[PDB]
């Protein structure tokens, strides 16, 4: 029984505050690998991950990699990277030990240019990819004038950035940019000033309660007004200077927000023989004291779409593994050719890549009372719209007007 | 009886960016056999030279530095050129306790001891202006300065260090405007606000565009200064470039008098320096070295800070002199090094060499000013000893230069 190592990449330490995702994977990880070796899916071989901890540190991070190539096994692929600037330094470098990576969570856009990270992959969609479901969104309730307010850090400015091309060619106009760094209310007031409606949102869960304390204060809440933020914030982030709680919460009655999807929705067996919410509750099962984590999904396809692409990798070479070592471009390019035909259908919904990236499903959310309750989702590959019909609501007679 | 060799891990960019390495790798070479056949300096020892082509990539260097540290000889410190390099080398070395000398990195991040604990430079940080700009508003007493620059983090972390400098002085910054690629806007915005003295910060590809947008909006003349980075080529705004409307007699009226600031490398005066060299021989001697002419050459006015980096080196282990038991896992040899690097003091190709607080290169800068199409030599300025060197040789229209403000 040959290995098949895989040079698994991420933070594992409690001191770490990115730990709690390595470790809240970790689990999702051991239920697919032990299913791969179970069905003998890589016969005559066996899938050999072995976990090195970055500790969320760009010089720990690159250590952690130098001492895998030094002192581990032959490994023909990365599994990880989930802190951006680690990411980074270990993605852009790939090719000098021709090495295929494939992240479940680091979500940076900066990752999608293939000038720079040419051997990266990543099962989850980029910061960028609401984006494109935002743009559905729109189009949907016949919203062709927005307002944009972003936070001055290169998180939200990435996103506003692509929105720009995103809105491009499209019957949508973009009537106010306003950017804050510390205190949102003098954009808040200039959008109100422009008459702006329709308010795309990107900032930071401490920012946001700001945010909906300025609009409160300046009247850009109710029938008349819709925001479009980050759908990633903690739960009752809220709770956690001017304005009451009452008060905010009025302001951030209906706000829709936009994230990844966790998970699939859909009912139907995956690659695996089990339906998302079967593999669900199996992870439940084997996380025990473990916190689970939202990328646990994208960890558990992530997997899958190694154990394929060496299945096809295996396959090509038969057409015509010990020997490779970081030297083989011959060997990368296959296991990178086999990685960019990846097409099944995962716990995450339709596993396939556009250039590297995910093509997947964005979440839809609103804030109704007491927290936000999903509304609808957008199908990537699809470039589809699903609005959950009576569960999304407006203060008024009609969703509001963009003008 | 027996020298006993100790290694430099140098990294070189020969394509890229700032191709640096053509002329820095020679230099290097040159400063080796200059240290190593003096036996005053390190007598015991033998500096020897292990190095890659970084090809100014931080991708490609990531793959040397492994190289560099994973196999044997055992290195001492390492050398990276380009600034992308040393972030990523500067940043990643405490892990193996090294100290880390650039001969070429001018960006100002990597002034941060938090980052980059042993890192030093013999090439300058681009906040090295900064002292001769708030000097020259001080000579000329202005207190109100506007502010252009290209969307790059060199530009804006000197502009950071300019706005605190500024305020040190008792001047101010009316106003700030960015772009990407195309100004217009922000130029646009200059002549809209009524701003006189302007400091811009972009490379030559963008400052044609902002030049060409100067001519437009008529914002040359009389009633402004603009204020430039030195190292641009001769003659750049000559240069033809087919997205720019504005023509060659166009461009050469907008950029009439304006002010530049760039670092001296190469001492002026005809001294001779610890290698007992002048500047003049250096360079008979590096271009006998050379495959291609010094104007084919990337890096030939950076090489006498990498022929210093050296020297700085070899004094530095010269005033440390055990470093045949140097380990990666430990500390104590590399603090005895960071201390005699942290007291460096000498003289060399490129003049006095000492290093601040964050390990960054001080040196003089070279003031100069465009007069009739050309560049004049004004003055030069020491921000150490706050010394101006004044030549009587800048010139305004109406005899003299104008205010900051309405008057
Ligand atoms: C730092 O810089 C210069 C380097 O000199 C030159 O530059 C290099 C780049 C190369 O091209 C070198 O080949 C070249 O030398 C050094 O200065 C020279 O070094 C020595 C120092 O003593 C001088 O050599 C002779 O000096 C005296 C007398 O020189 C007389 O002649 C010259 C003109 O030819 C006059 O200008 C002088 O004023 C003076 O009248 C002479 O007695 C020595 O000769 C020998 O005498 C013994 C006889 O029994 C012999 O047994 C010994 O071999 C002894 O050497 C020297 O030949 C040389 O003139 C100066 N040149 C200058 C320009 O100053 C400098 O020393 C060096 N510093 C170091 C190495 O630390
Ligand atoms: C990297 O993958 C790209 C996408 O591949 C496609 O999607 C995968 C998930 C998988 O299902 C795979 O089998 C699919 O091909 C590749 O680009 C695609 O290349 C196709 C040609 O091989 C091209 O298709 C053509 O098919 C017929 C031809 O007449 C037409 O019906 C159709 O219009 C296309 O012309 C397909 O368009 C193209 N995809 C995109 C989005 O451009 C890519 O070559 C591959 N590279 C590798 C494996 O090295
Ligand atoms: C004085 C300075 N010396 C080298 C510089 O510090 C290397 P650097 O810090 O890595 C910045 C480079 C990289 C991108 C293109 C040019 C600038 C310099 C600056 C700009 C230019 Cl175009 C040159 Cl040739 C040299
Ligand atoms: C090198 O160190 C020795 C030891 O004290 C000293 O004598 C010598 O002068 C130093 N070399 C230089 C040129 O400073």
């Amino acid at each position: 029984s040959p290995p098949l190592s895989i040079m698994g990449l991420m933070p594992l330490t409690k001191e770490v505050a990115k730990g709690s995702i390595g470790r809240g994977v970790l689990p999702a990880v051991e239920l697919a690998i032990e299913q791969i070796r179970n069905e003998s899916l890589l016969r005559p071989y066996f899938l050999d991950l072995r976990l090195y901890d970055t500790e969320c540190d760009n010089a720990k991070g690159l250590k952690a990699f130098y001492d895998a190539i030094k002192y581990g096994p032959n490994h023909l692929m990365v599994f990880g990277g989930v802190c951006p600037s680690v990411t980074s330094i270990i993605a852009e470098s790939l090719q000098g030990w021709n090495l295929v990576q494939l992240s479940f969570a680091a979500t940076t856009p900066v990752l999608a240019d293939k000038k720079k990270y040419p051997y990266f992959f990543r099962t989850v969609p980029s910061d960028n990819a609401v984006n494109p479901a935002i743009l559905k969104l729109l189009k949907h309730y016949q919203w062709k004038r927005v307002g944009t307010l972003t936070q001055d850090v290169q998180r939200f400015s990435e996103v506003r950035n692509d929105l720009t091309g995103v809105l491009y060619g499209e019957d949508i106009e973009i009537s106010d940019t306003e950017s804050f760094s510390n205190d949102p209310c003098t954009s808040v007031k200039k959008l109100k000033g422009n008459d702006v409606r329709i308010i795309l949102g990107q900032f930071d869960q401490n920012m946001a309660a700001k945010v909906f304390c300025c609009a409160y204060e300046e009247n850009m809440y109710g029938s008349k007004y819709q925001w479009i933020i980050p759908g990633w914030y903690e739960p009752s982030w809220w709770e956690q200077s001017r304005c009451l709680r009452k008060n905010l919460l009025a302001a951030m009655e209906g706000y829709i927000g936009v994230d990844f999807e966790p998970l699939s929705s859909k009912q139907i067996k995956t690659i695996s023989g089990k339906t998302p919410q079967q593999y669900e509750r199996e992870y439940n099962n084997k996380r025990s004291g473990v916190g689970p984590s939202k990328f646990h999904g994208y960890a558990y396809d992530g997997i899958w779409v190694i154990a394929k692409t060496l299945q096809r990798a295996m396959e090509t070479l038969h057409a015509s593994i010990q020997d490779f070592n970081y030297t083989d471009h011959t060997l990368g390019r296959i296991i990178l050719n086999a990685m960019n035909e990846t097409n099944f259908f995962g716990v995450t919904g339709q596993v396939v890549f556009r250039n590297g990236e995910r093509m997947g499903t964005i979440k839809f959310t609103q804030f109704q009372d007491s927290r936000e309750v999903k509304v609808g989702e957008y199908n990537a590959v699809a470039d589809t719209l699903e609005i959950i019909n009576d569960t999304i609501r407006f203060q008024g007679s009609e969703p509001p007007k963009d003008d | 009886s027996e020298r006993r060799a100790v290694y430099i891990g140098a990294l070189f960019p020969m394509s890229g960016g700032w191709p640096g390495g053509q002329a820095c790798q020679p230099a290097v070479e040159m400063a080796l056999e200059d240290v190593n056949s003096r036996r005053d300096i390190l007598p015991d020892y033998e500096l020897k030279l292990i190095h890659h082509d970084s090809k100014c990539d931080p991708g490609q260097a990531t793959k040397y530095l492994y190289e560099l540290l994973y196999n044997d000889p055992i290195k001492i410190i390492l050398m990276p050129g380009c600034s992308s390099v040393s972030t990523l080398v500067a940043e990643a070395a405490r892990m193996w306790n090294l100290i880390v000398l650039s001969y070429g990195s001018s960006s100002p991040a990597l002034s941060n001891r938090q980052r980059f604990p042993t890192f030093f430079r013999t090439h300058p940080s681009a906040t090295l202006h900064n002292p001769t700009r708030v000097k020259l508003f001080e000579k000329w007493g202005w207190k109100k300065i506007a502010t252009i620059q290209q969307t790059t983090e060199v530009f804006t972390s000197t502009l950071d260090d300019l706005e605190e400098r500024v305020k040190e002085a008792g001047i101010e910054i009316t106003f700030r405007q960015s772009f990407f690629s195309d100004p217009a806007v922000p130029v646009k915005n200059l002549k809209r606000q009524d701003a006189r003295i302007i400091v811009g910060l972009f490379y030559e590809t963008e400052a044609r565009k902002v030049f060409c947008e100067v001519y437009k909006e008529r914002l040359f003349g009389k009633k402004y200064v603009w204020f430039l980075i030195g190292w641009y080529a001769d003659n750049w705004f000559k240069i033809y470039d087919p997205s720019i409307n504005c023509t060659v007699d166009e461009m050469t009226e907008a950029v009439e008098g304006h002010i530049t600031t760039e670092i001296v490398m190469l001492n002026p005066a005809n001294t001779r320096s610890i290698s007992n060299m002048t500047s003049q021989e250096f360079v008979e001697k590096l271009t006998k070295r050379l495959k291609r002419h010094p104007e084919e050459t990337g890096g030939f006015q950076e090489a006498p800070l990498a022929y210093d980096a050296i020297w700085a080196l070899a004094l530095a282990l010269n005033k440390t002199s055990r470093l045949e038991d140097f380990n990666y896992n430990n500390q104590t040899i590399t603090d005895q090094i960071y201390r005699a690097m942290n007291s460096s003091s000498f003289e060399g190709v490129s003049g006095h060499v000492v290093f601040d607080a964050s390990g960054s290169r001080m040196a003089w800068t070279l003031i100069e000013q465009l007069q009739g199409g050309s560049y004049k030599k004004i003055g030069y300025y020491d921000s150490t000893k706050d010394d101006l060197s004044w030549s009587k040789t800048d010139k305004w229209i109406g005899g003299s230069p104008p205010a900051d403000d309405y008057k």
